[PDB]
RNA sequence: CGUGAGGGAAAGGUGAAAAGAACCCCGGGAGGGGAGUGAAAUAGAGCCUGAAACCGUGGGCUUACAAGCAGUCACGGCCCCGAGGGGUUGUGGCGUGCCUAUUGAAGCAUGAGCCGGCGACUCACGGUCGUGGGCGAGCUUAAGCCGUUGAGGCGGAGGC
RNA sequence: GUGGAGCCUGGGAGUGAGGGCGCGAGCGAUAACGUCCGCGUCCGAGCGCGGGAACAACCGAGACCGCCAGCUAAGGCCCCC
RNA sequence: GGAUGACCCCAGGCGGUAGGGGAGCGUUCCCGAUGCCGAUGAAGGCCGACCCGCGAGGGCGGCUGGAGGUAAGGGAAGUGC
């Protein structure tokens, strides 16, 4: 018996496209395009949820070393001094309360000093 | 009154009355499950060094879900090489209850 | 309430009939009628026929009133292609497309 | 000459920017102040025959 | 395929791809490249599995109670409201499909045009038809060469 | 938690009085400050940090034999087109430019870092015209 | 098409029924707008379905100091559906098309205008291994014959 | 020494254009992004990731998926960063 | 662990071209089928931010469409651009 194409193509392609709104011109529009560019996307989006965790955690240390000089001292005497005294507050929260908790991050600026 | 509080691998600043997604628990919904403190602040500052020995932050688990899926995948040019994974990441919902100073 | 004519299958090329469509797409019927009536080119003649006829329509089948009329919506589609062979230098044969409208013209009537 | 020749398709952005100044500009017409039927400026007016105040020409 | 085996254009300076004729597959058109061409699906299955297979189908209903011997059938003379008497009188409503057995041709007929009866002389006795149906019904003559076949 | 994001601020202005100090070294600080990334709440896809104005640019100081040495270079995009201005020159005729130039390349490239530039205001000159911003005089 | 031998296409479908749109309106006509038919008329004859490339109208968001394999991650603005989503994209981060062939390609090396459809590891007979079963010092039938008319059996010649 | 170790029988391959680098030689001119062997490595197939401005083979290191967590490697810590 | 591929627990492996192997998805057709779904709407098309699946896919919903379709389990190929 014959297994001509038929529907299945039509349906391999649509899916591609589908996932290809938004991009210009024919890269949403042609089904060739659509996978090429589609294929860039994948990497990217790998390569990026990888990154973005450096990217976030670039940002807190310029925050923290921000906050850590209105007290006279930078992030890495600020980082030893938190290390040596044993608190284990990660960046993303050091950050948060550098903003939105000033008194609490004076205090622990001063634990920091204070264990070296 | 805040808490920072440190369940999966990661921590969060935590206030009673919120809503709060984290990796899952092993605990049935509906149980309470107490999270280690490494800080309270607010009112009173008290700094862990690193966890506060009496203090808790006790939240009630209002279900396990997964995440919206992402998409996974890899491409590599000239070589035919692609893979296509779909991903879900399992978590939990708390809601906080109260901070035990 | 809308009243619209369709000539359909119009020889001329939409890209240059809606040159002319643009002229008068939102504009009253009279002055659709003054532009068209002195745009220099043959796609006025075509437009001019739609617009006429959609004027007819609004006033006689669907009970709007001649002086209230404005071009509310107009547009050129294209319609089927006529080939046809342009014999070039070197025995090549080249392929002239006569192009093909369909001319719409939609009236509303602009309220007070 | 060697033959030039497009090395690209020209995208729907590009040809319609380069149609960013091919709208037609209407008719420049004034009313005739004989029979108030607009015409262009500095015609005998065609649909009265009339121009500079007097009859010029059977219409 | 039809057409002529003229290289349709140059090998080289046209600026087209190369063909040859316009019978390759290549071109609508063109033949097809193994397609189906006629053929015998049938093989010599051994004739002990045949055996052990009638054997182990009719085993199969006997096993259920859904296989019935039977004497001789009553009033069945060709008619189809006689078997149909007959039938319901043995306990087949017809609700459940049955494979008649017997070398009666009064009876075969009566039978045959019921929705739920597959008929068969004893010689035709098969394992796709008793494994078909629901229930199997002998006569005892047709009984006896199924044993005889099954030897 | 997501990291905090700040609403819009009311931008600070800033004064520096470069007389004495070391172009180079002045420099990066100015850079800082423009950046914003002495704020404890820096975010880097905005501008949020503090204008600065800058006075007695023409009294910048420079170490080694820079003045004869260090030249400053324009292309024009013509052939024979490479303008070389040397330092000495161009603090006797465009001086604020020496502070301007140095800055500018301890900047961001793109739409922000060019934006950031922008909000640098440096003179000649003991004075400056910022006064209705009551500029906050710093020391650096 | 070719002097000729010869080559050699494309091109199917209204509707159950023509009931295939009287008559009016604009128009030279084509075409349309009403009216009418029909369950349905974007089933109106250029007729089932009616994809995609391609062209347009209207709307939302956006864009004229900006540097780009066109995405991606993040945040913010606006618009939409209603501790959420969706659309859009300003700024910031990151970022060298696809296939082919190569020691090595984003490569200034091949191929591809785009889209739809067609388009390439099969079948017979032998062999060799593996494997699911049947029988096992044995296993097996071929042609044919009988039967069936989608029923199977007989046939030991022969082969291993 | 229990390892995607080893040995034996069998089924299926592909490969039989390599390349850079280090070390040992020959050829070349104590030339070549040269050539030809040996030991090793990497690229090939890790044009995936960090460093090296950028850059297959130099340094770091073998990417199953997810995280707005932590520690490091080479390399870095004046601003771009 | 329990007895057996039910699922739980602990540990380890899981870059990849030529290429070996495994497990699946989907297309046409056959048995299942004198059946079953179907005008209270077949196939096909267009949407979907929802459900299941690693994935190929499969559901469900709305609109279009107007007459076909076809399960569990098997079978066979003109089977995927
Ligand atoms: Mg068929
Ligand atoms: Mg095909
Ligand atoms: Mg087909
Ligand atoms: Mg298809
Ligand atoms: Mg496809
Ligand atoms: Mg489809
Ligand atoms: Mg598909
Ligand atoms: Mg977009
Ligand atoms: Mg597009
Ligand atoms: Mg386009
Ligand atoms: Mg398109
Ligand atoms: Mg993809
Ligand atoms: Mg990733
Ligand atoms: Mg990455
Ligand atoms: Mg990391
Ligand atoms: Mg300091
Ligand atoms: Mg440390
Ligand atoms: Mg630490
Ligand atoms: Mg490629
Ligand atoms: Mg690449
Ligand atoms: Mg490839
Ligand atoms: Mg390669
Ligand atoms: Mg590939
Ligand atoms: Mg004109
Ligand atoms: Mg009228
Ligand atoms: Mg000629
Ligand atoms: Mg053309
Ligand atoms: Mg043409
Ligand atoms: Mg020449
Ligand atoms: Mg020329
Ligand atoms: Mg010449
Ligand atoms: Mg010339
Ligand atoms: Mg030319
Ligand atoms: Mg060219
Ligand atoms: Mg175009
Ligand atoms: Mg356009
Ligand atoms: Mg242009
Ligand atoms: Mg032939
Ligand atoms: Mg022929
Ligand atoms: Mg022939
Ligand atoms: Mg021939
Ligand atoms: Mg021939
Ligand atoms: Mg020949
Ligand atoms: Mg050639
Ligand atoms: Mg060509
Ligand atoms: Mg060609
Ligand atoms: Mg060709
Ligand atoms: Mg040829
Ligand atoms: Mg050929
Ligand atoms: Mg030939
Ligand atoms: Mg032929
Ligand atoms: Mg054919
Ligand atoms: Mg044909
Ligand atoms: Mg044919
Ligand atoms: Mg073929
Ligand atoms: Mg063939
Ligand atoms: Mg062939
Ligand atoms: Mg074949
Ligand atoms: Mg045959
Ligand atoms: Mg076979
Ligand atoms: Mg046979
Ligand atoms: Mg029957
Ligand atoms: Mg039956
Ligand atoms: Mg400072
Ligand atoms: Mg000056
Ligand atoms: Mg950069
Ligand atoms: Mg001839
Ligand atoms: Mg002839
Ligand atoms: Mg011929
Ligand atoms: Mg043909
Ligand atoms: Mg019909
Ligand atoms: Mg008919
Ligand atoms: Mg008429
Ligand atoms: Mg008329
Ligand atoms: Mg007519
Ligand atoms: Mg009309
Ligand atoms: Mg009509
Ligand atoms: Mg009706
Ligand atoms: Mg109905
Ligand atoms: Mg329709
Ligand atoms: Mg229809
Ligand atoms: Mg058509
Ligand atoms: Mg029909
Ligand atoms: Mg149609
Ligand atoms: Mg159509
Ligand atoms: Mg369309
Ligand atoms: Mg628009
Ligand atoms: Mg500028
Ligand atoms: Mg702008
Ligand atoms: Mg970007
Ligand atoms: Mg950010
Ligand atoms: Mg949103
Ligand atoms: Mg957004
Ligand atoms: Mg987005
Ligand atoms: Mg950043
Ligand atoms: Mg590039
Ligand atoms: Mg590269
Ligand atoms: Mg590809
Ligand atoms: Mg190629
Ligand atoms: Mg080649
Ligand atoms: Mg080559
Ligand atoms: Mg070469
Ligand atoms: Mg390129
Ligand atoms: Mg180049
Ligand atoms: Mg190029
Ligand atoms: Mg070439
Ligand atoms: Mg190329
Ligand atoms: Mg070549
Ligand atoms: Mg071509
Ligand atoms: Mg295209
Ligand atoms: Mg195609
Ligand atoms: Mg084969
Ligand atoms: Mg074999
Ligand atoms: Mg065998
Ligand atoms: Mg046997
Ligand atoms: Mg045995
Ligand atoms: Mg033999
Ligand atoms: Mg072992
Ligand atoms: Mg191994
Ligand atoms: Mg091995
Ligand atoms: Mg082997
Ligand atoms: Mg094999
Ligand atoms: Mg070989
Ligand atoms: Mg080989
Ligand atoms: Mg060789
Ligand atoms: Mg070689
Ligand atoms: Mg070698
Ligand atoms: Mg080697
Ligand atoms: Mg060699
Ligand atoms: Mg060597
Ligand atoms: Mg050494
Ligand atoms: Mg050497
Ligand atoms: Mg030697
Ligand atoms: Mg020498
Ligand atoms: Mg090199
Ligand atoms: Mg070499
Ligand atoms: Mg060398
Ligand atoms: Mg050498
Ligand atoms: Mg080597
Ligand atoms: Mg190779
Ligand atoms: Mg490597
Ligand atoms: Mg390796
Ligand atoms: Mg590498
Ligand atoms: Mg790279
Ligand atoms: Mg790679
Ligand atoms: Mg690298
Ligand atoms: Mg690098
Ligand atoms: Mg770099
Ligand atoms: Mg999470
Ligand atoms: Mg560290
Ligand atoms: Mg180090
Ligand atoms: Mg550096
Ligand atoms: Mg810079
Ligand atoms: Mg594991
Ligand atoms: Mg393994
Ligand atoms: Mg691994
Ligand atoms: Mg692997
Ligand atoms: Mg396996
Ligand atoms: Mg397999
Ligand atoms: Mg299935
Ligand atoms: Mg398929
Ligand atoms: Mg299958
Ligand atoms: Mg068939
Ligand atoms: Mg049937
Ligand atoms: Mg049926
Ligand atoms: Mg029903
Ligand atoms: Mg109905
Ligand atoms: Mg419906
Ligand atoms: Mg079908
Ligand atoms: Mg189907
Ligand atoms: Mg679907
Ligand atoms: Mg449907
Ligand atoms: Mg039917
Ligand atoms: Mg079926
Ligand atoms: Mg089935
Ligand atoms: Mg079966
Ligand atoms: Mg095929
Ligand atoms: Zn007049």
């Amino acid at each position: 018996p014959r297994a001509k194409t038929g529907v299945v193509r039509r349906r391999k392609h649509k899916k591609i496209l589908k996932l290809a709104k938004g991009y210009w011109g024919l890269r949403s529009k042609s089904f060739r395009k659509a996978r090429e560019t589609l294929f860039a996307a994948g990497n990217y989006a790998y390569a990026h949820r990888k990154r973005r965790k450096r990217d976030f955690r670039r940002l807190w240390i310029v925050r923290i070393n921000a906050a850590c000089r209105q007290h006279g001292l930078n992030y890495s005497t600020f980082i030893h001094g938190l290390k040596k005294a044993g608190i284990e507050v990660d960046r993303k929260n050091l950050a948060d309360l550098a903003v939105r908790e000033p008194q609490v991050f004076a205090e622990l600026v001063e634990r920091a000093k204070a264990a070296q | 009154m805040f808490a920072i509080v440190k369940t999966g691998g990661k921590q969060y600043r935590v206030e009673p009355g919120l809503k709060l997604r984290v990796e899952k628990l092993d605990a049935e919904p509906g149980a309470t499950v107490e999270l280690p403190v490494l800080l309270l602040g607010g009112e009173k500052t008290v700094v862990g060094t690193p966890v506060v020995e009496g203090a808790s932050v006790v939240a009630e688990v209002l279900g396990h879900g997964r995440g919206k899926k992402i998409l996974v995948s890899k491409f590599k040019a000239k070589v035919q090489y692609r893979r296509k994974k779909g991903h879900r990441q399992p978590y939990t919902e708390l809601l906080i209850k109260e901070i035990r100073g | 309430m809308e009243a619209k004519a369709i000539a359909r299958y119009v020889r001329i090329s939409p890209r240059k009939v809606r040159l002319v469509v643009d002229l008068i797409r939102g504009k009253s019927l009279e002055e659709a009628r003054n532009i068209l009536r002195y745009t220099n080119k043959r796609g006025a003649y075509f437009v001019a026929k739609v617009l006429e006829s959609a004027a007819a329509n609004a006033v006689n089948n669907h009970d709007m009133l001649e002086d209230r009329l404005y071009v509310k919506a107009a547009y050129v589609d294209e319609g089927p292609a006529l080939k046809r062979v342009l014999p070039r230098a070197r025995g090549r044969a080249d392929i002239i497309k006569k192009r093909t409208s369909h001319i719409t013209v939609i009236l509303g009537e602009k309220h007070g | 000459a060697k033959h030039p020749v497009p090395k690209k398709k020209t995208s729907k952005a590009r040809r319609d920017a380069r149609r960013s100044h091919h709208a037609l500009t209407p008719p420049t017409l004034v009313p005739c102040p004989e029979c108030k039927a607009m015409k262009p400026p500095h015609t005998v007016c065609p649909e009265c025959g009339y121009y500079a105040g007097r009859k010029v020409l059977e219409v | 395929v039809a057409y002529s085996g003229r290289k349709i254009w140059p090998q080289k300076h046209t600026g087209r791809a190369r063909h040859g004729d316009i019978g390759a597959p290549i071109f609508v058109g063109g033949g097809v490249v193994f397609g189906p061409k006629p053929r015998d699906y049938s093989y010599t299955l051994p004739k002990k599995v045949r055996k052990k297979g009638l054997a182990m189908a009719v085993a199969d209903r006997a096993r259920e109670g859904k296989l019935l011997l039977v004497e001789a059938f009553a009033g069945v003379n060709g008619k189809t409201k006689e078997f149909l008497a007959w039938a319901k009188e043995a306990g087949l409503d017809g609700s459940e499909s049955v494979l008649l057995v017997t070398g009666n041709e009064l009876v075969r007929r009566a039978a045959r045009n019921l929705p739920w009866v597959v008929t068969l002389a004893p010689e035709g006795l098969n394992v796709y038809d008793i494994v078909r149906t629901e229930r199997l019904v002998m006569d005892l003559d047709a009984w006896e060469v199924f044993q005889n076949r099954i030897g | 938690m997501k990291t905090y994001v700040p609403k819009q601020v009311e931008p600070r202005w800033v004064l520096i009085d470069a007389e004495g100090k070391t172009l180079g070294r002045l420099a990066t600080k100015i850079a800082t400050l423009l950046r914003g990334k002495h704020r404890p709440d820096w975010t880097p896809n905005v501008a949020m940090g503090d204008f600065v104005v800058v006075v007695n640019a023409d009294k910048i100081r420079v170490t080694g034999k820079k003045l004869e040495q260090k030249i400053y270079t324009r292309y024009s995009g013509y052939p024979g087109g490479l303008k070389k201005i040397p330092l000495e020159k161009m603090l006797a005729t465009h001086p604020e430019r020496v502070l301007e130039h140095a800055v500018k390349g301890m900047l961001p490239k793109g739409p922000l870092g060019r934006r950031l530039f922008k909000r640098l205001k440096v003179y000649a000159g003991p004075d400056h015209p910022h006064q209705a911003q009551r500029p906050e005089k710093l020391e650096v």
